[PDB]
RNA sequence: CGGCACGUAGCGCAGCGGUAGCGCACCGUCAUGGGGUGUCGGGGGUCGGAGGUUCAAAUCCUCUCGUGCCGACCA
RNA sequence: CCCUG
RNA sequence: GUCAUCAUGGCCCUUACGACCAGGGCUACACACGUGCUACAAUGGCGCAUACAAAGAGAAGCGACCUCGCGAGAGCAAGCGGACCUCAUAAAGUGCGUCGUAGUCCGGAUUGGAGUCUGCAACUCGACUCCAUGAAGUCGGAAUCGCUAGUAAUCGUGGAUCAGAAUGC
RNA sequence: GAGCAUGUGGUUUAAUUCGAUGCAACGCGAAGAACCUUACCUGGUCUUGACAUCCACGGAAGUUUUCAGAGAUGAGAAUGUGCCUUCGGGAACCGUGAGACAGGUGCUGCAUGGCUGUCGUCAGCUCGUGUUGUGAAAUGUUGGGUUAAGUCCCGCAACGAGCGCAACC
């Protein structure tokens, strides 16, 4: 069977929206076009700077962009010229005045996005996928996640036949709605094809 | 270039259909990598 | 004038293809040689080798001057077309159209004489599809091959009718004999004698394992069933002898050497009439045995060539069509199985296979 | 050679002054994963050829060319 | 009743 | 199942399998199948009068009122980015009259003429209105499907797509 | 069974684009094909290019036009010639010149990711440690009752745990 998205079923319960503006029908379509543009551009030039979440909001004819990342020092650079130029370019992109807050994220391997980025990095650099999966597993258990399940899919190890390998421990209660299941995916464009990774992290009952 | 030995012997009506009903033009079985004829006892390199 | 440009380009391309298939320089070499030993006069001191030299000389020189005058026609029609585009001389452009049509028709006559060189090529044909030893997959492949050949026959304009069609119980047809009528049908379809190699993901198999089935297309012209001529009184030897009146009749055909006796009836005329019917029956039997022996000899030769019967290969898994004899390839499997084999049959017919 | 028996749909067979019939088979739909069997519903025949009578000819007659049978015996 | 190698 | 949402290993093409425009096609037709709508009628048809909803949409939009037109619609022109205005008068029902079992005052296919609207443009190939015509169909073989309660069955209404264009969702 | 709508197969044509084609394809992708739509055909055109970047050169960008052509397009005529600026400048944007490349709804779902159908919202699927068997393995999960449920009680060489069930929505 196919699974429902943990975030996608838990927006109304425990997971905050990653876009919390309001719009009428007139500005909605090009509004989401603007959100897609800003998100692809900031992930393009924040790909090497350990980005986790991008939460953007339009108060009134302006854009607040909060970047949840794990390396705010390399985000801001040498007294903030990096975030300043990102602010001016995103103001150019959205057509409105812009301001950006950087949120430092404790426990980056307790974050789900960075685990996906790490695992896709070793699958690019040809580190053995099973070892890297275990390495993420003791990362989660050592920093005290209540549960984690990692899944990798595709032509693992250059095999001719694709397959799926998933590791699990602790509790991963997908059917319990109030659970904090932080879930995220990523892809690897390996020389032998596309390798998909999914991460489920259970971080508590409520 | 060597002659083929057809198993129909002396063909007196039609040799093209004779070579069809010879084992040369037989229908051939493919070993599936996965599916029905899927199981391999030993690998190619193991 | 854009169809004129495309048409001159098409004539140039098909002329180059014709030169490549005909090997023009080699035939020109034998033409020059045959001209040389014609120039030495001993060749007319021997009669029959001069007969052969005249035959080969005429053929080689005709092909050579044909290809030469098509080269000259291509270049001067191109130059005068370049004149007619800018100067806009309408009568001279019409002259270009007329001479271009004449050159095209005359090269068409040349390639015509090459491709329909068979003595039975003009007649209608019996074309047969038979599936291999595979099973229902080969049955389906034979049936849809029959569909494709019907589509080709209707596209060409040949009149088709299904003489017999033995079907399979599950799907497809096991064998089918088709009368393809129309002018030059056997000549058009004579390159199809042989084996087709289907490779496709079989639907009849439960696991979706791909299957490699085979089918044969066998075409033969509608030969005239000639009347069996009666035997001659000099060719017969008639004897009468006493039955075991000398009413017993022994008729002997002398040039072949076969006798029939008849002694059961008191009437010598009745004995002779039964002996004459025996003569006619044995002559018909011997003619059938001679025809079957010649057919068996031809089958010995074509069983000797054997593996060469595998003429066509359709890889529907990788979606490629291959004629192994001419070696040609294409990717449009749906067009090929729709019946667009014109390029393949023209390649085979210019090859002469 | 003389009789006498039959030429009916693709096949096997009935009908022998006004009507063309049965079975197998072919087609279409159901039933089955699919094939067979099964169920439903259809169609198909210059009545061997020719010409004579009769209002009308498969049926009556003549000839015809096929296949079968019985006799072609005393010397 | 059967299930192309 | 999807390389035709997208992404992507390999392979193929690069004055062409790439790119532009116009016209045609995707709507054809001896036939077979699937899923639907409307019927074969009186528990109904037709005519007249009069009750009772819920949900949703609307700015290159919904478009009231008034006038013209039998009508589809047209002209002028309020309100509404909306519990306010419009779509929008719900129908089946109820009351009365007629029809009186007939291929019928059932059916509404097909076809002819005359129009309205959108859109550059309605012929291939739109929807709707009027007038005219009135086909098969009298409940359907083997077989087969849905449904345990506000369900089946029936009667209407709205929305997405959308310039226009539902018996579909 | 009938008429019609719609999809499919087959047929035919230039094309009737392609994909789905047991249940789990067949009012399906398509929540809507008159042109574009659309990948199909015919005809007419182009090739660093309809869609990006790089280098060099000439320039504003833009705004009205005329002719021919079905149009793409080709040629011609008027108006603007800025924007910020070390009168060094320089780029929004128009053409040209090449090549590095762009491009494909071209092939492979039997190389894949992602996403979905299906058995089936069926109640199962396992693991840790322990024990038994040489071993594949077994126990746990079986037994007696109970429930929509491997839900629960007790017994039990099993003791615990997880995805499932349930609840939280
Ligand atoms: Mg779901
Ligand atoms: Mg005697
Ligand atoms: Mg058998
Ligand atoms: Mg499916
Ligand atoms: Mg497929
Ligand atoms: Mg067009
Ligand atoms: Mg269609
Ligand atoms: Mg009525
Ligand atoms: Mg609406
Ligand atoms: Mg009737
Ligand atoms: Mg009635
Ligand atoms: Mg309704
Ligand atoms: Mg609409
Ligand atoms: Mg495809
Ligand atoms: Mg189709
Ligand atoms: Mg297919
Ligand atoms: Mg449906
Ligand atoms: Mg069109
Ligand atoms: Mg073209
Ligand atoms: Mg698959
Ligand atoms: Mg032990
Ligand atoms: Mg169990
Ligand atoms: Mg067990
Ligand atoms: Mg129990
Ligand atoms: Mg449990
Ligand atoms: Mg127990
Ligand atoms: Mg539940």
């Amino acid at each position: 069977g196919q699974k429902v998205h943990p975030n996608g079923i838990r927006l109304g319960i425990v997971k905050p929206w990653n876009s919390t503006w309001f719009a009428n029908t007139k500005e909605f379509a090009d509004n989401l076009d603007s959100d897609f543009k800003v998100r692809q551009y900031l992930t393009k030039e924040l790909a090497k700077a350990s980005v986790s979440r991008i939460v953007i909001e339009r108060p009134a004819k302006s854009i607040r962009v909060t970047i949840h990342t794990a390396r705010p020092g390399i985000v801001i650079g040498k007294k903030g010229e990096d975030v300043e130029k990102l602010r001016k370019v995103v103001a150019d992109i959205a057509g409105v005045p812009a301001q950006i807050n950087i949120a430092e994220v404790r426990k980056p391997e307790l974050d789900a996005k960075l685990v996906a980025d790490s695992i896709t990095s070793q699958l690019e650099r040809r580190v053995m996928f099973r070892r890297a999966m275990k390495r993420a597993v003791q990362n989660a258990m050592r920093l005290g996640a209540k549960g984690i399940k990692v899944e990798v899919s595709g032509r693992l190890g250059g095999a001719e036949i694709a397959r799926t390998e998933w590791y699990r421990e602790g509790r991963v209660p997908l059917h319990t709605l109030r659970a904090d299941i932080d879930y995220n995916t990523s892809e690897a464009h390996t020389t032998y094809g596309v390798i998909g990774v999914k991460v489920w992290i259970f971080k508590g009952e409520i | 270039m060597s002659r083929y030995q057809h198993t129909k012997g002396q063909i007196k009506d039609n040799a093209i259909e004779a070579l069809l009903h010879d084992p040369l033009f037989r229908q051939r079985v493919e070993k599936n990598k996965k599916g029905k004829g899927s199981y391999m006892r030993k690998g190619k390199h193991g | 004038i854009n169809p004129v440009n495309n048409r001159i380009q098409d004539l140039t391309e098909r002329s180059d293809v014709l030169r490549g298939y005909l090997d023009y320089d080699a035939k020109k070499e034998r033409l020059e040689e045959v001209n040389a030993e014609l120039e030495q006069p001993d060749v007319w001191n021997e009669p029959e080798r001069a007969q052969a030299l005249g035959k080969e000389r005429s053929s080689l020189e005709a092909v050579v001057d044909t290809l030469d005058q098509m080269k000259q026609g291509l270049e001067d029609v191109s130059g005068l077309l370049e004149l007619a585009v800018e100067a806009d001389d309408e009568e001279t452009f019409n002259e270009a159209v007329a001479e271009l049509d004449a050159l095209e028709e005359k090269l068409a006559q040349l390639e015509f004489r090459r491709m329909f060189s068979g003595e039975y090529d003009s007649a209608d044909c019996y074309l047969d599809i038979q599936a291999g030893s595979g099973g229902t997959e080969a049955q389906d492949w034979a049936s849809m091959l029959e569909r494709m050949y019907l589509r080709w026959a209707e596209s060409r304009g040949f009149k088709t009718e299904i003489i017999e069609e033995s079907e399979g119980e599950v799907a497809g047809i096991k064998s089918v004999t088709i009368k393809i009528s129309g002018d030059y049908a056997y000549g058009w379809l004579r390159t199809e004698t042989g084996v087709h190699r289907l490779v496709r993901k079989s639907p009849f198999d439960s696991g979706g394992r791909r299957h490699t089935s085979f089918s044969s297309a066998f075409v033969y012209p509608e030969v005239d069933d000639d009347i069996d001529i009666e035997i001659n009184p000099a060719d017969l030897r008639i004897d009468v002898y006493r039955t075991s009146t000398e009413s017993a009749v022994r008729i002997t055909h002398i040039p072949t050497g076969i006798v029939t006796q008849c002694q059961n009836d008191r009437s010598q005329h009745k004995n002779k009439d039964q002996a004459m019917k025996q003569m006619k029956a044995k002559l018909y039997e011997l003619e059938m045995q001679k025809k079957n022996a010649e057919k068996q000899a031809m089958e010995d030769n074509k069983s000797d060539i054997g593996w060469g019967s595998q003429i066509r290969s359709y890889v529907l898994d990788d979606s490629r069509i291959k004629d192994l004899r001419t070696g040609v390839e294409t990717r449009n499997t749906q067009a090929v199985l729709d019946g667009s084999l014109d390029q393949f049959i023209e390649a085979s017919l210019k090859a002469g296979l």
